[PDB]
């Protein structure tokens, strides 16, 4: 048996850290965002 | 030559093609809204395919 001192625990709080290594694009979940204007062959106001 | 082709003619004889005059101020490209939307998603393009 070994008696060691820790931390008390009401002296600490574990806090969730999010990680990213770049910011997504707006449209993020699209494979193809240039097919809406090249598949407008009427024209876009 | 500006006389033989009617430099000499009545200001107000000359007629616009239509019948009124105009003066426009209408706000227009700057092009912030292009660029922003550029560096958002650089996959995609303004110029659409008409």
């Amino acid at each position: 048996i070994k008696t060691a001192p820790v931390v008390p625990p009401t002296e600490q709080r574990d806090m969730v850290q999010e990680e990213r290594v770049g910011t997504p694009v707006k449209n993020a979940g699209n494979a193809n965002p240039a097919a809406d204007s090249d598949n407008a062959t009427e024209g876009v106001v | 030559s500006m006389l033989r082709n009617w430099s000499w003619v009545n200001v107000h004889n000359v007629h616009s093609v239509t019948g009124t005059s105009e003066n426009v101020v209408l706000a227009g490209y700057v092009g912030l809204s292009r660029t922003h939307d550029y560096i958002m998603d650089t996959r995609s393009t303004p110029a659409t395919s008409q």
